[PDB]
């Protein structure tokens, strides 16, 4: 039961590692995502909202 | 006699309906004119401008 303990323990050391990274890279993709939106829908209004009229 | 003066009053009151109609696609036709230049594009937004002008 001990080294069971210590077996399993540490797979879900490294387990929640991975988990982690992923969860950075989800997060990661939604920033990417809307950031583009932004960068999409300011561009088209950037092109008859242009700085001279 | 009557007839005349019926078809007369009709030709007239057909006449401002049809007004009445153009003055509205006239409105309607601003809108779409704005939609189209929204996109950028330049030659739909030219021949929606016409329509709206005749």
């Amino acid at each position: 039961q001990k080294n069971q303990a210590v077996n399993f323990l540490r797979m879900s050391a490294r387990v929640d590692a991975v988990a982690a990274r992923v969860q950075t890279a989800v997060t990661m993709g939604k920033v990417t995502k809307s950031m583009a939106g932004v960068v999409k829908s300011m561009d088209a209004t950037l092109k008859t909202m242009n700085l001279e009229k | 006699m009557e007839k005349h003066l019926f078809n007369l009053k009709f030709a007239a009151k057909e006449l401002s309906r049809s007004a009445k109609k153009c003055d509205k696609e006239e409105k309607a036709e601003k809108a779409k004119i704005e939609k189209a230049i929204q996109k950028g594009n330049m030659e739909v937004a030219r021949i929606h401008a016409e329509n709206a002008i005749r």
